DNA sequence: TGCATCCGTGAGTAGA
DNA sequence: TATAATGGGAGCACGGATGCA
């Protein structure tokens, strides 16, 4: 009934009233020092269902990647609008990044183990202990790591830089490093003499990054 | 303006789940009944009361109230008082009260991600006699019904189980809330068959089956008394605002006497009969006429047995009864002299 | 973990995990606390700058929040997040017209009749009117909201037989039908704990069921 | 200050 | 109580009063 006595009284107008009694609009009773847009919540003030949600449960997005498909940052890490979070995808806002279901596990098994080369003495530089990608010698020219056991090849090789297990029967007699530089010679599975060659190492030659 | 409109639009905020994520859900929900259970089993406490406890602090302080099957009243006191001694439980066992925590906040996502399909399953329904939000509501505590009690383990799409639940719950609401005078479901599913039949039945005979026709396409125990009672039950009442001339000028319910209230005539023929009685009744002795009006409750109004109407005057027994027909033998005397009596007796 | 023993994935020997090609990438605005021992509080709970969160009151709150507690990656994480009270349709406005005191709204509007503008004090008085009205009656305001809704005697809205028989009857009788299932089914829905988008909806229909 | 919006009015009796 | 199903459907005339541009 116009003009709204109710309304009169709050000091709302027509639009108002409707949208908070019909359930359109949020009133504000109380801020509990709310802040949105910069400006603080005002007692009395209209919020939309968005700016409800997003005062009361806060803000976040989620973004699909394309299946088959890698994301460029990790998880729980902090990003910046703007930032692409894959190749196809860019978040809209800032904050923690986090994974939704990860399609692979990739698990890294740590193995320690006892290995053995033969060098030259006078390529080889000597230190107590090798970091990945350090030189572990430097030829003047083409060296072939001959097998010192006979028995069978079993190459096992890894992103670069392969382990060479040389056994008789079914134990094992031999265990070789091959670092980067080292081109295996012998395949898996493969019959070799004492002396026969099983790699060559040409160049300079490190320790693999792995 | 429209609050269909209004519902699809606060519908479509809530995005689809995927495979995973409703999978995912399902696991917490089910998962954080087992922690409810698990807790109940540590703390003593009651499985209902630590359920209403953790979902009071999932939804917040926006909500809090009594449920009628809790033995005792739920409070925001009585909450903080259950949740501080949940939350005094050692690390292993203070496990399950996160693990229920995100198992209500799972279920409240879960409802909340499949309105949209009691929406489609109430669309359907429309017509019955109720409101299309109403089926929705209805159909939403079916979704609800069905969230409680899916099973992830069986490798089914939620909408496949939450589908039979809200059609049931749909169909219950329709059975009981579209008639004026209730009627029970069983019998709702009854006269609905009837109707079925009675259409099967003019669909083939090319013309409205009689009562006898209906009681043989029903099969035996259906004869065409049955059929009538059964219709004749199936009557729903009509509006007394009922429109009765081409304008708004009359309606049906003035046309409609009220049998109740005692007309003028009436009124003045009771009290007119009262008068005569007490006229006719004074005619001879009292004790006797006063017997007699004392056992058709003149007096009192109230009918006294033999040994009570007996012991009201000091007398006992037998002779009440001997004296009540000598005075209806009397009785029979003095009117029959002025005759006054006839028209009372229409 | 899955469903079938079999189809589970068990670590063979020692290693670390890296989780790659992700269904999804879920960005929040929210703070990580990551925790060695045992957290304090749990999800759902809110948390205001300076409130003990876990390891034994180490790690705290900087910001006001909502609770995330991550078992899986050990971490308690607070959804940026405020406690406002902001709420709708007729308790709203019932709790508003309560919290009014007439006499000093009637000071603010007497001001405004000193106003310059003829708009303003005209205004000012058509609110004054209604004000002084309530302050002369005695009545609240907060009246105009209905807690309890009267039922009209059913001689006055009667179910009557008619002369065939059948039955006759009030329409006031279907709209208070009505208004007592949403009711009902409104209470129902609020002890079962259902999510607000329904209990909205439920409370829109109950309103316009009173209408 | 004027244009424009919503809202609320529009004879009685009889009969049907 | 278990394939999966996920956003509806209909439908003149002049006045006072207030709201807005
Ligand atoms: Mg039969």
């Amino acid at each position: 009934d116009v003009p709204s006595k109710i309304g009169t009284l709050l000091d709302l107008s027509a639009t108002e009233l409707e949208q908070v009694l019909y359930f359109s609009k949020y009133i504000v009773l109380d801020p509990k020092g709310a802040i949105l847009n910069g400006v603080p919540v005002e007692k009395r003030q209209l919020l939309t269902d968005e700016e409800y949600r997003e005062l009361r449960y806060g803000k976040q997005e989620t973004y699909p990647l394309p299946p088959g498909v890698d994301a460029l940052v990790k998880d729980g890490e902090e990003v910046v609008k703007g930032q692409e979070l894959a190749p196809g995808v860019v978040s809209r806002l800032d904050g923690v990044a986090l994974y939704r279901f990860p399609r692979r596990v990739r698990v890294e098994y740590v193995k320690k183990e006892r290995a053995g080369l033969r060098l030259p003495l006078a390529a080889w530089v000597e230190k107590e202990a090798y970091k990945p990608g350090e030189i572990l010698a430097e030829l003047p020219e083409p060296y072939l790591f001959r097998a010192e056991e006979e028995g069978v090849v079993e190459l096992k090789e890894l992103e670069e830089g392969a382990f060479l297990v040389l056994r008789r029967e079914d134990e094992p007699v031999a265990t070789y490093f091959l670092p980067v530089g080292m081109t295996p010679l012998v395949v898996h599975g493969e019959i070799v003499e004492k002396g026969q060659p099983l790699a060559e190492a040409k160049g300079l030659l490190r320790m693999p990054r792995q | 303006s429209d609050p269909v409109r209004q519902y699809l639009h606060e519908i479509g905020q809530v995005p689809l789940l995927t495979l995973e994520e409703e999978v995912e859900l399902a696991r917490k929900v089910e998962e954080g009944m087992e922690a409810i259970k698990k807790l109940s089993e540590i703390t003593g406490l009651d499985p209902d009361l630590i359920r209403e406890v953790v979902r009071a602090k999932i939804l917040g302080s926006a909500r809090v109230r009594h449920i009628p099957g809790l033995k005792e009243t739920l409070d925001p006191k009585t909450v903080e008082e259950i949740d501080q001694k949940l939350k005094s439980l050692p690390k292993e066992h203070k496990r399950y009260l996160h693990i229920a925590r995100e198992g209500e906040a799972a279920r409240q996502h879960l409802i909340e991600a499949n309105l949209r399909l009691v929406v489609s399953i109430a669309k359907k329904y429309t017509g019955r006699g109720l409101s299309f939000l109403d089926l929705i509501q209805e159909g939403n505590q079916g979704l609800i019904r069905a969230v409680e009690k899916f099973e992830y383990k069986r490798r089914f799409k939620f909408s496949t189980y939450a589908t039979w639940w809200i059609r049931q719950a749909i169909n219950r609401a329709i059975a009981d809330q579209a008639r004026t005078i209730r009627i029970p479901v069983h019998m709702v599913e009854t006269i609905n068959k009837l109707s079925r039949t009675a259409r099967q039945l003019q669909q083939e005979l090319g013309r409205e089956p009689t009562y006898e026709e209906i009681a043989e396409a029903m099969g035996p125990g259906w004869d065409a008394k049955r059929v009538e009672e059964t219709l004749k039950i199936a009557q729903e009442p009509v509006s007394l605002e009922t429109p009765i001339g081409d304008e708004k000028d009359s309606f049906y319910g003035d046309f409609i006497p009220d049998e109740h209230l005692p007309s003028p005539v009436d009124a003045a023929t009771q009290s007119l009969l009262s008068e005569e009685l007490e006229k006719a009744l004074s005619k001879l002795s009292e004790r006797e006429a006063m017997v007699l009006k004392l056992r058709k409750g003149l007096i009192d109004g109230r009918e006294h047995t033999l040994e009570e109407v007996g012991a009201f005057f000091g007398v006992t027994r037998e002779r009440i009864r001997q004296i009540e027909n000598k005075a209806l033998r009397k009785l029979k005397y003095h009117e029959s002299r002025t005759r006054k009596l006839r028209d009372f007796l229409d | 973990a899955a469903i079938d023993p079999e189809e589970e994935v068990i670590a063979e020997a020692e290693g670390v995990v890296h989780l790659h090609e992700p269904a999804s990438i879920l960005v929040v605005k929210a703070r990580v606390y990551p925790f060695e021992d045992d957290v304090e509080v749990s999800t759902g709970d809110r948390v205001a700058p300076g409130d003990v969160l876990a390891d034994g009151g180490k790690v705290k709150s900087d910001v006001y929040g909502r609770v995330e507690v991550d078992l899986v990656r050990n971490v308690v994480r607070v959804v940026e997040s405020y406690d406002i009270d902001a709420r709708m349709g007729a308790e709203a406005i019932q709790q508003l017209l309560k919290e009014l005191d007439l006499e000093a709204l009637e000071k603010e509007l007497l001001e405004e009749m000193k106003h310059p503008s003829r708009a303003r004090r005209a205004k000012a008085r058509k609110r004054l009117e209604v004000v002084r009205a309530f302050l002369d009656s005695g009545n609240r305001p907060e009246w105009m909201i209905l807690e309890a809704v009267p039922v009209l005697p059913p001689d006055l809205r009667p179910m009557v037989q008619v002369d065939g028989g059948r039955f006759a009857t009030s329409d006031l009788n279907d709209l208070y039908r009505r208004l007592i299932n949403r009711n009902n089914r409104l209470k129902k829905l609020l002890a079962q704990g259902a999510p607000e988008i329904i209990i909205r909806n439920e409370k829109r229909m109950l309103q316009e069921a009173v209408d």
